[PDB]
């Protein structure tokens, strides 16, 4: 195809069914209805015209710059619209139902991929998921359009609130006596011009009683009977709700008003939360209906593994298109392991070292395991790897599940092309890889057999297994304190042997302090059918623990299916959506951990996103943004699709967002990559000019921002827009916010639209930093962090929230003078902040940079993020100061380094401009913030340390290995106490500086 | 004879340089460190079972050893000792392994410039081969998005074909009947509009297929090259393994004397 964009008119060529074709000028912007009868009318013509009937039996078809032949039903369609691959139609008589093609098309503008790419898989597995998802997709659309239209609103609009409605003292002191004072509005004309009645309420106030307050205040000179006012309420309480002025944030449930999150911030930041009064029957009207219509697609002698008396046996065949110097490299073999999870269940074992040019081993593999010994979970790993002190490499990976989605042993021949070797890993074996063959051609075909013992086998039944737990099991003070110490420790501490077997020895005392499992889990021998068997027993009846321990047993160590479901069914039961909106970035990655495309996990996962819009959003986007990767594209495809099928109304948005997306993504690549060999003004007067095509600026505006749907963007200020001067030349974007009190909000909605570098280092960072600033505040320390807004939508292109009225530090400088040779005067800094801060504002200023500079001191040494120059330090007019461009952390390349140093600029704000920095109270006092912020992440660090965990399938180069997540371990000093801790955070912090500390 | 001589003893070495050093190595392998606690009398011995490194905690209690409560070892030395002769079943059955192999600390074979001269070109051998290798890397999935987008480029145009084909089909059914019957009846004219149409239909789709093969064409010929970019970065990843483990057994051998010749050489 290779056009940007079509010319005015273009030639298509039409195939009639009678076998003629027709060469059609028509406009670019034509729909197919006008197509098509021009076309007919064209058609009289040429000859055998009486062989058509009227254009109204027939449909055109095409194939698609993605292969698709698509049958264009959907006829209102423009033709620069429909990615056509050539430009021709061929005429059909149009066959099935229009609504599922009609819908199936614009799923796979969502998802990514046509979903026919689906209906001819092979898999079993891929068809029987499709297939039985649906079920999920029902139960949550039934569960929203129940008690509607109620329901629906709390499903596209949900409720944006803290976990918990007990406020942190901190905040409640600021309330006046345990009130809050707020300001409703009301529109009054059609001109719209707004009212107000300010109001002071108890903080704990349901939505409803504030209305209920607000109708008080404007009837007090009505002399109501106290009967004919509540009637005013009852009907006010039933006609209206309260809106947030500037978004599309609604107070539908009863919550107190001091957890829905808009209106505990204003409390944090002393704010004045406005509402906007709204009648509901105004909300459900822009709440069209949607329908669930079930898919096409969902229509249409064994013996036990325990009776098996041998041992494991694989053979390896041979391999095909392995790429290697036949002159270079000596030999070339195969590795092989028996894994569950990540600890070999028996030594690996190799065939033998053969010529490059001839691989072929025709080996049978003997494996130190008892084929009944095998745990549910267990998988095959393998790779391809050289040879020639003597060194190997991989030259291609790959795993196998040992037992299928069925519970069936594989048996016989299988065939299985590898996949590449990851950047940076030296590993022989990638256990933590994905189970799945690639579907890249050419890639190195492994050809495998599996023994067939005369029938097919299968796992055995949980009441066999039980059984046997029966029959295994029959063949006090200093050690609670032992349980509760391990317990303790975090979740990559060292356990021995010596304690792993007291563990074990003691696993029926355990239950009594539930958090011990995942300690207990590791210390199985899960290559034993004992241990196990008495191991299900317990999770069988073990007690809940809270959701941030049970997040670790999704992780890449526990891939039994009893250990997941226990912990799937801890999520579903105690993980608040807000939480789970939280940790919604791991919980999507630890699917990859996942044996099987059904599990318990993922129908929890699409669930709660099915029944709640919010945490939806993100699931899609997340999800849509690792579509490229094909070691994942098929599961999160199918599971894309099943979502896009059940989500309702909101996939019409999604694609106004997917295509504004694919827009700004087309445009960078053109400037990027056609337009390269120029500068930032040349480039300027040609990015306006594909800005001002009509297309274009329909498209990109009037939708919901991927950062937070909440914000919607209207119009663009084109005058605004820009291509900002750093190397990768993203763009900056903004928007006008067409909320109809945008005034109270903001009326600049701006974005920074970048594609060339990975994000999701940045959403990890920025998610670490609101976990520890949240937890700061329920501590009593208020240092404001800024986690503004980053997501990444596709491969190494994404969205960044830019924060008003904020600099460099840099740029700051660059407004004082000069003092030494050819150097920044130090106090340019505070002489800024002085300027911006006049009187008595003053000493806050220099509060809130002392306070959020302690707590980004603390987060980046923690962190191990990249080296802070003046550049990638900000601080706002308000005086907050915050970071930007987390590149890299845990140390990344080739010591214990401390990232952000306090240079005197720094020092000279929080002394308030002295001589003696280091010596004041003032500076002393911010030390003390910096010990108390530190100690605090410690008594936190097992959450932290399992958030990385989680993250290590991701392919981010940063943290590979569980080593990586070993450098928060030291920044953090878990191995040793308290006071060696808050010794050793003083220590670095003191040679970073050259003293003080 | 004492412990601070003894080969398989590494002193403060992090759990993360022993699993580097026993991974892929053969049972019975042991090492023996400071326990990461970092407290004076405790150690720990790490041994190679099974495929895993085992940990085993050497507790200290008045001057003697062991791993259990009947410490009966006056010295770390003699307990690593009797089990490098007896198997470590008579601790525990489940085990049953002796040490077999200890990881000795010296064994690779001029002034202190000298070898700090010798590290900074080691040094930049492997600083300049990493860039080749992360230069090939990027060439290698530049070159894989180009490839697999021309693979369903040309499966877009086996769908073309296929519709541009049947059309043929389609049009020699309906007009041999009509193209008979105007031959009869002398009416060369509409035969000529019926041929002049179907000749422009066979002529577009030669067109099309010329523009696949094309296509192949340019494929076969860059699936080529990728292999050829495989396989000279499986060349280099193991000679740039080796050019990094020469660089830090120099750097560490250069920092007992060299600490800020390092700081300013690099």
């Amino acid at each position: 195809w290779g056009i940007h964009l079509m010319p005015p008119r273009i030639l298509v060529e039409c195939l009639l069914p009678n076998g003629m074709i027709v060469t059609l000028e028509c406009l670019r912007e034509a729909t197919l209805i006008t197509i098509k009868h021009e076309l007919f009318k064209e058609a009289r013509k040429y000859p055998l015209h009486q062989l058509l009937q009227d254009e109204s039996s027939y449909i055109f078809v095409s194939v698609t710059q993605e292969a698709e032949r698509e049958e264009f039903f959907d006829e209102t369609r423009r033709l620069c619209d429909l990615r056509l691959f050539q430009p021709f139609l061929k005429v059909i008589e149009p066959v099935g139902n229009r609504e599922e093609k009609i819908l199936n098309r614009e799923i796979g503008f969502a998802i990514g991929m046509p979903v026919c790419e689906f209906d001819m898989v092979k898999d079993p597995e891929v068809q029987d998921f499709r297939r039985n998802i649906l079920n999920v997709c029902k139960e949550a659309v039934d569960l929203r359009d129940l008690n509607s239209p109620h329901s629906r609103a709390m499903y596209v609009y949900p409720p944006n609130v803290e976990s918990s409605p007990e406020l942190p003292k901190h905040i409640y002191n600021k309330l006046d006596k345990g009130q809050i004072i707020v300001v409703i509005w009301v529109i009054v004309s059609p001109n719209n011009d707004k009212q107000k009645y300010t109001l002071k309420i108890n903080h704990d106030c349901v939505p409803e009683q504030v209305i209920a307050e607000a109708i008080r205040k404007k009837t007090r000179s009505m002399l109501l009977s106290s009967e004919q006012l509540k009637l005013c309420v009852l009907e006010y309480q039933g006609k209206y709700i309260l809106k947030v002025c500037g978004c599309d944030e609604y107070f539908l449930e009863k919550y107190p008003l001091s957890q829905y999150k808009y209106i505990r911030s204003c409390i944090m930041l002393g704010r004045m939360p406005n509402l906007m009064l709204m009648a509901k029957e105004s909300l459900y009207s822009q709440l069209p209906m949607d329908c669930f219509t079930m898919p096409s697609y969902s229509r249409r002698s064994t013996k036990s593994l325990w009776v098996i008396n041998s041992a494991l046996r694989i053979k390896i065949l041979c391999a095909t298109y392995v790429n290697v110097n036949i002159r270079d490299i000596d030999k070339i073999y195969v590795r092989t392991g028996i894994y569950h999870g990540g600890e070999p269940l028996c030594d690996n074992v190799n065939t033998q070292r053969v010529p490059c040019s001839n691989p072929r081993w025709n080996e049978w593999l003997n494996y130190d395991i008892y084929i009944p010994d095998l745990p549910r979970a267990a998988r095959l790993c393998l790779s391809i790897c050289s040879v020639k002190k003597e060194e190997h490499c991989p030259l291609a990976w790959g795993n196998i599940n040992l037992f299928d989605y069925t519970d069936t042993l594989v048996s016989g021949k299988m065939a299985l092309n590898l996949w590449p070797v990851p950047h940076g890993l030296e590993d022989l074996l990638n256990p933590i890889g994905v189970t799945g063959s690639n579907p890249n051609k050419e890639t190195p075909c492994l050809e495998l057999e599996f023994d067939w013992f005369s029938s097919v086998v299968k796992f055995p039944d949980m009441s066999v297994i039980e059984e046997h737990a029966n029959w295994s099991v029959s063949r006090r003070e200093n050690d609670k304190e032992q349980l509760k110490a391990i317990s303790t420790r975090d979740p990559l501490s060292e356990i021995t042997e010596q304690e792993k077997d007291f563990l074990w020895s003691h696993r029926h005392y355990c239950v009594t302090i539930p958090e011990i499992l995942p300690k207990l889990l590791l210390s199985v021998k899960w290559n034993s059918r004992d241990e196990v068997a008495q191991m299900y027993c317990l999770v069988k009846d073990w007690p809940p623990i809270k959701p941030e321990q049970a997040m670790e047993l999704l992780d890449c160590n526990y891939p039994d299916p009893m250990v997941r479901g226990f912990a799937v069914r801890c999520l579903e039961k105690y993980l608040t959506d807000d939480k789970l909106s939280q940790y919604l970035i791991q919980l999507v990655q630890v699917l990859k951990y996942e044996q099987y495309l059904d599990n318990l996990l993922v129908r929890f996962l699409l669930k709660k996103a099915l029944t709640n819009q919010r945490i939806g959003h993100f699931f899609f986007w997340h999800l849509k943004s690792e579509m490229h990767n094909k070691t994942v594209s098929q599961r999160f495809g199918l599971l894309l699709e099943s979502y896009c099928r059940a989500c309702g109304m909101y996939l019409k948005h999604l694609n106004r967002q997917v295509e504004a997306m694919e827009k700004l993504i087309n445009l960078t690549d053109i400037l990027k990559q056609e337009k390269k060999d120029e500068t930032q003004k040349v480039q300027m007067k040609f990015l306006v000019e594909q800005m001002r095509r009509p297309d274009f600026m329909d498209a990109l505006q009037g939708f919901l921002s991927p950062l937070n749907p909440a914000h919607q963007l209207g119009n663009l200020r084109l005058e605004e827009c820009r291509i900002m001067s750093s190397a990768k030349r993203p763009l900056w974007l903004n928007w006008e916010n067409p909320d109809i009190m945008s005034e109270l909000l903001f009326q600049n909605n701006e974005i920074i639209f970048k594609n060339g570098d990975d994000l999701r280092q940045d959403m990890l960072t920025l998610q670490i930093i609101r976990i520890m600033e949240n937890i700061w505040q329920n501590q009593g320390l208020d240092l404001r962090m800024l986690p503004y807004g980053c997501l990444s939508i596709g491969d190494c292109v994404g969205l960044i929230e830019v924060v008003r009225n904020s600099h460099t530090i840099m740029q700051i400088q660059c407004k004082g003078g000069l003092k030494g040779a050819l150097q920044f005067n130090s106090h340019t800094l505070h002489q800024w902040l002085k300027d911006k801060n006049k009187g008595e504002i003053y000493d806050a200023a220099i509060d809130l940079f002392t306070r959020s500079c302690a707590g980004y001191c603390v987060a980046t040494f923690i962190l191990g993020i990249g080296d802070r120059h003046n550049s990638n330090i900000m601080v706002k007019d308000d005086g907050q100061l915050f970071h930007i461009d987390f590149g890299h952390f845990l140390d990344h390349k080739k010591r214990e380094r401390v990232p952000f140093v306090l240079t005197q600029d720094f020092l000279i704000v929080i002394s308030k401009g002295a001589q003696e920095c280091t010596k004041t109270r003032e500076f002393e006092r911010f030390q003390e913030m910096c010990y108390k912020a530190y100690l605090a992440i410690r008594q936190h660090a097992n959450l932290f340390i399992n958030l990385f965990s989680m993250m290590l399938g991701s392919g981010m180069p940063e943290l590979q290995s569980f080593d990586d997540i070993a450098y928060i371990r030291k920044t953090l000093a878990l191995d040793k106490t308290e006071q060696e801790a808050l010794e050793y955070f003083m220590k670095q912090m003191n040679d970073a500086h050259h003293g003080g500390w | 004879m004492s412990l601070q001589d003894a080969e398989w003893y590494w002193g403060d070495i992090s759990r993360e340089e022993v699993n580097e050093k026993l991974r892929d190595t053969a049972d019975g392998t042991f090492l023996v460190r400071d326990a990461s606690t970092k407290m004076h009398g405790d150690y720990t011995l790490t041994l190679r079972k099974g495929g895993n490194n085992k940990l085993i905690k050497i507790f200290h209690r008045d001057g003697k050893y062991g791993f259990s409560d009947p410490l009966t070892f006056s010295s770390v030395v003699e307990l690593i000792n009797h089990y490098r002769n007896e198997s470590l079943a008579q601790y525990n059955p489940k085990l049953d392994v002796k040490l077999l192999y200890p990881v000795s600390k010296y064994q690779q074979d001029d002034n202190i410039e000298a070898v700090g001269k010798k590290l900074h070109e080691y040094n930049t051998q492997f600083q300049e081969k990493s860039r080749e290798y992360d230069r090939l890397y990027e060439e290698y999935t530049r070159t894989s998005q180009e490839i697999q987008m021309k693979r369903t480029a040309i499966e877009a145009f086996n769908e073309t074909i296929k519709i541009f084909e049947e059309q043929c089909q389609t049009q020699e059914r309906y007009s041999k009947e009509y193209i008979e019957k105007f031959k009869r009846e002398g009416n060369e004219k509409e035969i000529q509009r019926i041929m002049h149409n179907y000749d422009k239909l066979k002529s577009r789709i030669s067109e099309i297929i010329d523009s696949r093969r094309r296509l192949e064409e340019d494929l076969k010929k860059q699936a080529a090259e990728y292999r050829e970019i495989d396989k000279r970065m499986n060349s280099i990843k193991p000679d740039l393994i080796q050019l990094r483990k020469t660089r830090d057994q120099y750097l560490m051998w250069l920092t007992q004397k060299g600490v800020r010749q390092k700081k300013l050489n690099e």
